[PDB]
DNA sequence: TCCCTAGTCTCCAGGCACGTGTCAGATATATCCATCCGA
DNA sequence: TCGGATGTATATATCTGACACGTGCCTGGAGACTAGGGAGTAATCCCCTTGGCGGTTAAAACGCGGGGGACAGCGCGTACGTGCGTTTAAGCGGTGCTAGAGCTGTCTACGACCAATTGAGCGGCCTCGGCACCGGGATTCTCGAT
DNA sequence: ATCGAGAATCCCGGTGCCGAGGCCGCTCAATTGGTCGTAGACAGCTCTAGCACCGCTTAAACGCACGTACGCGCTGTCCCCCGCGTTTTAACCGCCAAGGGGATTA
């Protein structure tokens, strides 16, 4: 299995995402909160992607499955698929 | 040696990450995180590469929007530094985790 | 005008034989049942069109229920649906 | 004879099947779709009504009004997640006063 | 000028139900404007539905569909 | 004359109005407001009373939710009083503006 | 006989026959009117033109002849009504609108 | 299997609007997604209009009403003005 | 390629309009007491 | 920390109008039967995904000033509650009364469907030009100086 | 009240490259032209409920004092987050091997 790869979303990456968001100064406790939020969001999206895959009798998650999972929650990703 | 003030290498890098359009998260750690999360719902999944790319693009757009709302909430509190309370308030007002 | 009033009344008697339901609450329950019906049916129609199927079966309805309802609620709903389907087919 | 009694449900399998046909959802509707849909609807209705009856009993009333339904929906985490963007008319709100506002 | 019919005590009552202990004076104007915008965004769509069915009477079901379109489903009227 | 320290009657009104299901807005003014707003879209649009009641319930619910988020924003800024900037922040974050 | 396609008959660039076929096979309704595909193709063509004009203008502002997703995101987010129409839409490889809060400015 | 797309039509509209402007593959895919999304939104709204009035046909009236519902402000004043411009031409042979 | 579901004919009974007693609930009035404000 | 004074709980009488229970009846659900097509099942191909290794290097982790920003404390003054007398229109009991929402009957255009018919659109394959990188120079902003 | 060294950013031109665009072969989906069943457009009818009015009570809004508490600006501490230099290190690219299953038809 894979053990705690949420650390892979490193502090510089969260800093870069905040900089693109328009953030000038970041506290040191933001990183854990952002990692938790990203884990929650990915869990919700991937659960629906896997549900769509399971209904299609497939074993590989296609890009259209992720697009439809995002469209269900009102994200509507363009370009992919 | 020549040093820039703490509040100017911050402005700088905000203008170039807003000007640029790449991802800003390493691809393999994110793919590995996706597989870690997904193996709790279906063991032995084979994520299509485009699916991982779409997941990454959506996740980063969501986090950037969340950080915009977080910055607005932090500035609203007569502050500049963003704290976890700002993210929690932004999520609560948005509708997530009510 | 067709509504789910008598059926909601029967279910309420089954779960709570000593309580009643007002007309306003009865209309709210009818609108809630219609809302969930349209949600599940629309998601099942989308699932049918996504996979190029031209039919809505218990598989599409089950997947729609798993997509829509939250965790414990969706698990219980799937259990009740499968129980009813197997009971209908066996008899 | 009725399909509802045959499958043990109380919601009408015939009505659900007719609405599935005439709602323009798919070209054809399977025989097992209406029974599953009626079972899911009936389970959800039973959950709402059981929680509403609990709220009414907590309020010492033996009649379910919209306030009891709103209390039941908002006090359940998953029922409130299912109906997050739904307004229960004349249902009120669930009491919540923030701790900062409370006096010393 | 019927927006002034949404009086200061009415907005105060809505704030109290929302759980507000102290209300600034300016809010009683802002809320009105906010309310106005919301009503417009609903009523237009309701009227649009009424325009489609060739009616001159705005039924409650038109309002229900106009609310459902904007993501605020309303239970109790249809 | 007995005098209540400021706030207590406010907290009391909060407890009263979170327990009731009434509408808290006079129905006649709201009907006139709805008719005035609908005058801009079609002249002589009759409104059946059920439609006006539905609009009133929806508007109240929306305003109560907005005031919940406004109170959260005002408490966030280490304040007790809500301000118009709190309403603006709530509306922007929710996505209305 | 002779075929003047319905797109040329109505003066549109978008396909009327394809939109009609997608309306018929999309199970939206039992029957599809004759003018409905023409109307829908006209609306789609107008909206595509409205996106593409602003995208080309933004590409000109970037001194690039080709339209990239960043230009589409700039065109969508800069326009008022198009941003309102696509408020819940993410354009991949589109970046964000350059915006720094005035408080953070030195 | 042959996959359909709105690539040629978007290219025609682009050349009609900007004669000397190209478009990348990613942007073309985004335009295909946008066209499909707006098509599905308008078709769903028109289907709901047909069902609400217990009608069984999708006429240009339903598409006009759906366009007025979805597209905001002036964007719906032009598109409708576009649509009524086209269909009349269609019914003038 | 097979077996499932649309479509049709016949039949009937369950579920919708309609009518009516009556009790759960709203309301008025006195009493009890939980709580807030001041030396 | 008790006393005085408010504003909730609590019990009892007392209407009352929706709730729930019979009754008619009728139309939509059940049961049988028929027919054709959607997809369940099997076999195949390739292609797309996974797994793995070697070499580079941009990026991440760690350590160290150190200055700016979070945070706490104080004083003030003004803006908002709390209450009381005054005004004003909301709410409810009637009335009319008629626009128009909803239901019925023709029958006609209108869309569906099917059998030819062919041209617009897509897949495959060049190819040269816009764009990305790089190397250098000119310009601009910035920070320790005055 | 400027000022110049230093670092970052923009510009200008050269080179390469890869993909956007163009063109041709091959389709099968859009087009024509008929019949044909029928959805609703139109005309008509009937009730019903939405609009308008009036009169009465009275709850509710409102204006005015008035106190007070709290929103806010100012000042001081300290702490923690940012800029920067040094040291890993794992992303990343290129390449290769292999097989699971995602699309296809029958």
């Amino acid at each position: 299995v894979l053990r705690d790869n949420i650390q892979g979303i490193t502090k510089p990456a969260i800093r870069r995402l905040a900089r693109r968001g328009g953030v000038k100064r970041i506290s040191g406790l933001i990183y854990e909160e952002t990692r938790g939020v990203l884990k929650v969001f990915l869990e919700n999206v991937i659960r629906d992607a896997v549900t769509y895959t399971e209904h299609a009798k497939r074993k590989t998650v296609t890009a259209m499955d992720v697009v439809y999972a995002l469209k269900r929650q009102g994200r509507t990703l363009y370009g992919f698929g | 040696p020549h040093r820039y003030r703490p509040g100017t290498v911050a402005l700088r890098e905000i203008r170039r990450y807003q000007k640029s359009t790449e991802l800003l998260i390493r691809k393999l750690p994110f793919q590995r995180l996706v597989r870690e999360i997904a193996q709790d719902f279906k063991t032995d999944l084979r994520f299509q590469s485009s699916a991982v790319m779409a997941l990454q693009e959506a996740s980063e757009a969501y986090l950037v929007g969340l950080f915009e709302d977080t910055n607005l909430a932090a500035i609203h509190a007569k502050r500049v530094t963003i704290m976890p309370k700002d993210i929690q308030l932004a999520r609560r007002i948005r509708g997530e985790r009510a | 005008k067709e509504s789910y009033s008598v059926y909601v009344y029967k279910v309420l008697k089954q779960v709570h034989p000593d309580t009643g339901i007002s007309s306003k609450a009865m209309g709210i329950m009818n609108s809630f049942v219609n809302d969930i019906f349209e949600r599940i049916a629309g998601e099942a129609s989308r699932l049918a069109h996504y996979n190029k199927r031209s039919t809505i079966t218990s598989r599409e309805i089950q997947t729609a229920v798993r997509l829509l309802l939250p965790g414990e609620l969706a698990k219980h709903a799937v259990s009740e649906g499968t129980k009813a389907v197997t009971k209908y087919t066996s008899s | 004879k009725t399909r509802s009694s045959r499958a043990g449900l109380q919601f009408p399998v015939g009505r659900v099947h007719r609405l599935l046909r005439k709602g323009n959802y798919a070209e054809r509707v399977g025989a097992g779709a209406p029974v599953y849909l009626a079972a899911v609807l009936e389970y959800l209705t039973a959950e709402i009504l059981e929680l509403a009856g609990n709220a009414a009993r907590d309020n010492k009333k033996t009649r379910i009004i919209p306030r009891h339904l709103q209390l039941a929906i908002r006090n359940d985490e998953e029922l409130n997640k299912l109906l997050g963007k739904v307004t229960i008319a004349q249902g009120g709100v669930l009491p919540n006063i923030q701790a900062v506002l409370l006096p010393k």
